[PDB]
């Protein structure tokens, strides 16, 4: 990122590229909680948190 | 017709060690990559026989390595064999990263990758084989180092809980530290053979960082003796310091069983951590000293994007080079203070140290190589 | 002078509807040259596979004489006047066009009348043509590029009257006769199948004259009591590969399906042509080529050529691309070829869509250069739209274009769709479906 | 109106990242149901023989 | 891939050997080896050494440091 | 103080040591994508004489010598042969990224 992506095709691409990102971000974010099986996530639901899990 | 061409498996020992070309002007230093393999080898086979007779309980650990320095055939001499070949091992191994950077060989970027994922294999393989003989030094050692990795916080405890198999270091700890200990080495040398075929998708360096495509030789028979004779130069100081001095780079606190109510008035690990573990007394926070022996690893990894000059070696780059040999000299001094106790005036030599190692390889270096390419004329 | 009020100062084309149900349109010019044809609204699409070959036979038998001009008179006074005369069908149109002067123009209206409705067929030419189109069809055959889109349009279309070609299978040639010629220009030379297209030196009332003298009385009556309709064609994401190792090089053509004549989309969709672009090996140009294909195809010595093409027919067509290439490239090619279709589908900036906007404002002007084009553009677009496009609307259609329903029609329809493949050549390192189907989604999309 | 397939793959199954998206929410979904399920199923079988079925007349 | 025969063009270059049997594996070994060795080690003497000499002064100075610090201050 | 800057340019360049092994400056640029373009527009007999002085300083420093004193390439006849074609790589490269960029 010295100076040939300072340009704006590259701005609208990363653009483009904000909501697949943040997708796939919330699915990483969802498979960490799922995965790790986090308290402090899943208490907040309406049906996961009858096991405490 | 002939079988080093056309057989699979003779095929590519004759594209890897026999018709391989290679730069005619590589010095000695581009032996010790080689030496590690055979280090590594050595290793492993000692590793081995002294697997048949340990026994990794806490109970009869102490007492099966009297076992075998006592009873068993010539087992004295594999175990300090093992343990000065771990030593020599270390010392291959920071001779060849040192050439690694004094040459500019981390332009090869996956190789450079590659060799620092070893590298923190080989450093968490000799952690917990020194763990292994359960002396006094060796469980406070494991002790320290664990309960200094729980200063992540939130997740800190419960992964040290998760590595110890309870509450400190026991039994758990050392059984699964035998076994992981056993297990690393293969992956060392998987990790090994992806090393040496990144190299051998691009060539090797030579010591004038120039295009050595213009005078190159076969690897046989050349740099096949060359090899043998470091081998045998790698055995005799390895023979040496086996069978002359068995403990100038050990500790004799290691020869008493492992105490949980006594502990030591100096705890430090060997010396090949040392300089890191003065880096872990420079920061006096506990996240941040994590965070500083783990970046004091990483930027080895980092040094391929700090390139700003067009010479690839320093053999033309004279204030580079001086800068060079201050920080090897930085490496030493860390290297003494990280076996010193923790008391005037060390900590401020150790904390000087630590900026001035962090400050060459980050700041100073490519401020040298811009000014450089400044009086060759070629920097605006 | 701007392109706007350039392109309004474009003539307009004069159309109006004889009382049998006949089009006659008309584009006055400046030109000392005129070009008249007769459109005709019936191709391979309109045969139910018992006379499948009826089109080019009786394209191939329309030039041999007539009940008033018998045998080659009337070539005669067609080569003694300077006229050209052509002919072609495609699977959903036929045109006859005489190029002429502007003197000569009831002349060719006489005769292109008189081809259409009069046609004298004989038995001896009935064979003579016969023979003349088997070896037709065996010089058809060593064409790679006709065999390719015949077999695309064979395996997109298959069990439908899409499928089947113009010239169809030789049995058909070799057992059509008299009465099933008759049956078809009784079945499909009609007057609300029929366009009279001029474009020259030529005004409309003379033309209208002209078509009121001579294409007053066509038969237009539905003798047979049977309407004629067009079914919608199937598509079928299938392949068809025809592995022959002996060929020098390979042709594979990969399409899905176009929304068809009346779409707007299909103008976004020339566009997105328009940023793939073409290549072949002589082109001057090299490595600076604007298409990123291109510019890796001749970086890396892969393809022969590659051209994009966008077919269309009544609410169906073919959208895709075609390349010859050697047999070790053609893996390669393809997966290049992919991405820039999943770029398309994804990562359109507006630096390209402006270029191929360009590309086509250029291309779509400048193919109408001439009495024939426009000619041929007033024929097809009174049988296809119903009326002839102006050019600015063209340029307002266009100009609306940007990167963003340029990638949402381009998601509609290349992402995640079924293609249709066909190979010729030495094509085994062509792969299966199933890698050219898993080539049309992005898994980090 | 059309099929739940059809809309299921339109607006869940076309981007591969909600695609993934939603296999990790049925899957959170599918552990807590198939757990309740399984559960229940192995309790049915087994009246009078757990511990959980008899922690009342030793509790206390 | 990368074998003998496609590395480099090289135009116009003669390469003169001779056999190992026909020359000594020491030819003139001190006279021209320590002549050598004195060069080398004039080119980098004063890029190597001084940082050592500076690490040789630190490490007697923490040394004496310390030990003046375990002493006694009446 | 432009001597002192010029005096010490020619002590850094003595100092450096590559002009004892008989090479020149442009010889010792790292091999790059636009260095690489840069020896692949050479005329034939610059690139011949390039390679013949890299043969020569791989040699020299295989056996760990260096040329006689007075073959030592002077400061004054280094010529800088690879800078327009390396200026001109710079250049175009530099024009296809701003083309790119917009
Ligand atoms: C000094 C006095 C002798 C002298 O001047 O000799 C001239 C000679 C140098 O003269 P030159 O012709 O200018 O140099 C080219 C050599 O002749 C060509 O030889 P070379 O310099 O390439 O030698 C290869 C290198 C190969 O080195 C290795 O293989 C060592 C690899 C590393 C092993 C581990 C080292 C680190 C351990 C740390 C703990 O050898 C050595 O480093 C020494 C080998 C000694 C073998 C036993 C001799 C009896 O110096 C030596 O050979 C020095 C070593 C012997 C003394
Ligand atoms: C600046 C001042 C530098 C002073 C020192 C250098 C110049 C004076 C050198 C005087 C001669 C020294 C010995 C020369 C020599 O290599 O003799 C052995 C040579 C060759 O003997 P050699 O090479 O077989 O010696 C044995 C070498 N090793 C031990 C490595 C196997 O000549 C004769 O023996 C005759
Ligand atoms: C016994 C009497 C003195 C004998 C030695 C006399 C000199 C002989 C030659 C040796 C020169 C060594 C010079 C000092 C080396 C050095 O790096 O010192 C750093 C030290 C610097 O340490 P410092 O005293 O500034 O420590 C504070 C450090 N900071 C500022 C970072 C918080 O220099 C000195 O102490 C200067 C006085 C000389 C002390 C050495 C006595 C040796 C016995
Ligand atoms: C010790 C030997 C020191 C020495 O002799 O240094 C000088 C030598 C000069 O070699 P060079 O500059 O290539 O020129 C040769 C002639 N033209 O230079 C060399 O031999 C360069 C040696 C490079 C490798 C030195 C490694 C030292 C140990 C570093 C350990 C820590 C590494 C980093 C860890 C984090
Ligand atoms: C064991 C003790 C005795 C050792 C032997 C002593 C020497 C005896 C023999 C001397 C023979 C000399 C022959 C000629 C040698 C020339 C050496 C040379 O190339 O010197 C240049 C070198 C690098 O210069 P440069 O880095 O560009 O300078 C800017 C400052 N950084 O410049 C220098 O090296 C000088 C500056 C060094 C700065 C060091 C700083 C340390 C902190
Ligand atoms: C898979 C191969 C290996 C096996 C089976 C193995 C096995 C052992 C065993 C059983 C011990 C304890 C006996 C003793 O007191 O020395 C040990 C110690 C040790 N090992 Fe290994 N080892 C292997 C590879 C390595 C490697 C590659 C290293 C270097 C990173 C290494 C470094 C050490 C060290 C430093 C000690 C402590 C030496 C001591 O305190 O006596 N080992 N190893
Ligand atoms: C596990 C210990 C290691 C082993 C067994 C090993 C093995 C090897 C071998 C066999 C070679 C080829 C021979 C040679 O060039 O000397 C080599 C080269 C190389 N290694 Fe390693 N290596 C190790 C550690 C490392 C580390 C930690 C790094 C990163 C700093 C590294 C970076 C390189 C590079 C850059 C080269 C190529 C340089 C050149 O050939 O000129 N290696 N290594």
């Amino acid at each position: 990122m010295l100076s040939r992506f300072l340009g704006p095709r590259y701005r609208e691409l990363a653009r483009n590229w904000i909501p697949t990102a943040g997708m796939w971000g919330t699915v990483g974010a969802v498979g960490l909680v799922w995965a790790t099986d986090w308290r402090l996530i899943l208490d907040w639901v309406p049906y996961i948190n009858g096991k405490f899990k | 017709t002939n079988m080093r061409k056309t057989h699979p498996l003779f095929k590519i020992i004759n594209h890897s060690f026999i018709d391989l070309p290679a730069p005619s002007n590589i010095s000695s230093w581009w032996n010790f990559g080689s030496l590690l393999g055979v280090c590594l080898m050595v290793q492993i086979i000692t590793g081995l026989f002294l697997a048949m007779h340990y026994t990794s309980d806490t109970m009869t650990a102490f007492s099966s390595v009297t076992h075998i320095c006592r009873d068993v055939n010539y087992g004295w001499l594999i175990r300090y064999m093992h343990a000065n070949g771990a030593s020599m091992f270390f010392i291959c191994l920071f001779l060849h990263v040192g050439r690694g950077l004094y040459y500019g060989s981390y332009t090869f970027m996956e190789t450079w990758n590659i060799g620092v994922l070893l590298l923190f294999a080989v450093m968490a393989t000799a952690f917990m084989g020194y763990v292994l003989p359960w002396g006094q030094m060796s469980f406070w050692g494991a002790t320290v180092i664990t309960n200094l990795l729980s200063a992540i916080p939130y997740i800190g405890t419960t992964l040290v809980e998760w590595i110890w198999g309870g509450f400190s270091v026991d039994k758990a700890t050392l059984t699964r530290f035998f076994a992981f200990h056993f297990i690393l080495p293969f992956i060392i040398a998987a990790l090994a053979i992806v090393h040496l075929l990144f190299l051998h998708e691009t060539g090797s360096n030579n010591p004038t960082g120039l295009n050595s495509d213009a005078d190159k030789i076969p690897f046989h028979p050349y740099y096949t003796i060359k090899d043998i004779l470091g081998i045998l130069i790698m055995f005799l100081i390895l023979m040496t310091l086996v069978l002359f001095f068995p403990d100038m780079l050990g500790d004799p606190d290691n020869y008493m069983p492992a105490n949980p109510l006594n502990t030591p008035p100096h705890i430090k690990p060997e010396w090949y951590f040392l300089f890191a573990y003065a880096i872990l007394r420079s920061i006096p926070n506990k996240l941040g000293g994590v965070l500083a022996l783990i970046l004091s690893i990483l930027i080895l990894a980092l040094m391929p994007f700090l390139h700003t000059s067009k010479q690839r070696s320093l053999m033309f780059r004279p204030i580079t080079q001086i800068l060079y040999w201050i920080l090897v000299a930085n490496l030493l001094i860390l290297t003494w203070i990280g076996g010193q106790p923790v008391e005037h005036p060390f900590i401020i030599i150790g904390q000087l140290a630590s900026i001035s190692y962090f400050s060459i390889i980050l700041i100073l270096m490519p401020i040298s190589g811009i000014i450089e390419d400044k009086m060759l004329k070629l920097y605006p | 002078a701007t392109f706007a009020q350039a392109l309004q100062s474009v003539p307009e084309t004069q159309v109006s509807i004889l009382d049998n149900g006949l089009r006659v349109a008309s584009e006055q010019s400046s030109h000392a040259t005129c070009t008249v044809g007769v459109w005709i609204d019936a191709g391979s699409r309109y045969e139910t596979e018992k006379n499948n070959g009826a089109g080019y036979f009786l394209e191939h038998l329309a030039f041999k004489g007539t009940k008033n001009r018998p045998g080659n008179a009337l070539e005669k006074e067609v080569e003694s006047i300077g006229a050209h005369l052509n002919a072609y069908s495609t699977r959903e149109h036929t045109a006859y066009l005489i190029k002429a002067l502007s003197k000569d123009l009831p002349k060719v209206v006489e005769l292109l009348a008189d081809i259409v409705q009069n046609s004298s067929l004989e038995d001896s030419q009935i064979e003579k043509e016969r023979d003349v189109i088997l070896r037709e069809m065996q010089e058809n055959d060593a064409s790679m590029q006709n065999v390719v889109f015949d077999y695309l349009h064979a395996t997109a279309f298959q069990g439908t009257p899409l499928a089947q070609a113009v010239e169809g299978p030789s049995e058909n040639v070799r057992r059509l006769s008299r009465t099933d010629l008759t049956d078809y220009l009784n079945r499909h030379y009609k007057a609300p199948r029929m366009v009279l297209a001029a474009a020259g030196g030529v005004e409309h009332q003379q033309l209208l004259d002209l078509a009121q003298k001579h294409l007053s009385s066509v038969s237009r009556v539905y003798e047979e009591d049977a309407v004629p309709g067009l079914t919608p064609c199937r598509f079928t994401g299938s392949e068809i590969r025809h592995r022959d190792d002996a060929l020098p090089l390979a042709h594979v053509a990969i399409a899905v399906e176009g929304p068809g004549w009346a779409n707007p989309d299909n103008v976004t969709l020339q566009v997105a042509n328009a940023i793939i672009g073409h290549y072949d090996c002589t082109y001057g140009g090299g490595v600076h080529l604007s298409s990123p294909l291109a510019s890796v195809a001749v970086a890396n010595k892969l393809c022969q050529s590659f051209q994009t093409f966008n077919i269309s027919y009544s609410d169906t067509g073919l959208l895709g691309a075609h390349f010859v290439c050697d047999a070790m490239s053609i893996d390669d090619m393809v997966f290049f070829l992919q991405g820039q279709w999943m770029r398309l589908c994804t990562s359109a900036t507006e630096s390209e869509v402006t270029r191929g906007k360009n590309i086509l404002r250029n291309a779509l002007v400048s193919h109408l250069d001439g009495t024939t084009p426009v000619c041929e553009d007033i024929g097809r677009s009174l049988l296809t739209y119903g009326r002839r496009i102006p050019l600015a609307e063209w340029e307002s259609r266009i100009q609306e274009v940007d990167a963003q329903m340029l990638r949402d029609i381009c998601s509609k329809y290349f992402y995640d769709q079924c293609p249709a493949v066909a190979g010729y050549g030495p094509i085994e390192q062509l792969p299966d479906y199933n890698r050219i189907r898993s080539g049309m989604f992005w898994l980090r999309f | 109106s059309p099929t739940i397939p059809s809309r299921l793959y339109s607006l869940l199954f076309r981007r591969t990242s909600t695609f993934a998206l939603t296999i990790a929410v049925g899957a959170l979904f599918f552990e807590r149901a198939f757990d309740q399920g399984a559960d229940a199923i192995y309790e049915h079988i087994n009246e009078g023989k757990l511990w959980k079925h008899i922690k009342h007349k030793y509790e206390n | 891939g990368r074998e003998f025969g496609n590395l480099a063009r090289i135009r116009h270059v003669i390469s003169y050997s001779l056999s190992p049997f026909e020359q000594r594996a020491f030819p003139s070994y001190f006279s021209k080896g320590i002549p050598n060795v004195l060069r080398r080690t004039r080119e980098r003497i004063l890029r190597v050494a001084p940082p050592f000499v500076v690490v040789y002064l630190i490490y007697t100075w923490g040394n004496q440091e310390f030990e003046q610090s375990k002493r006694k201050n009446p | 103080s432009s001597k002192w800057l010029d005096g010490f340019r020619k002590w850094y360049y003595n100092a450096a040591g590559f002009n004892k092994l008989g090479l020149m400056r442009d010889d010792t640029l790292h091999e790059t994508e636009d260095v690489k373009e840069a020896i692949r527009r050479l005329p034939e007999d610059l690139y011949n004489d390039r390679m013949f002085r890299i043969k020569r300083a791989l040699d020299l420093t295989m056996r760990h010598q260096i040329l006689p004193k007075d073959q030592w390439t002077k400061y004054e006849e280094d010529k800088f042969y690879l800078e327009p074609y390396l200026k001109e790589v710079i250049r175009e490269r530099k024009e296809r990224e701003e083309w790119a960029k917009k």
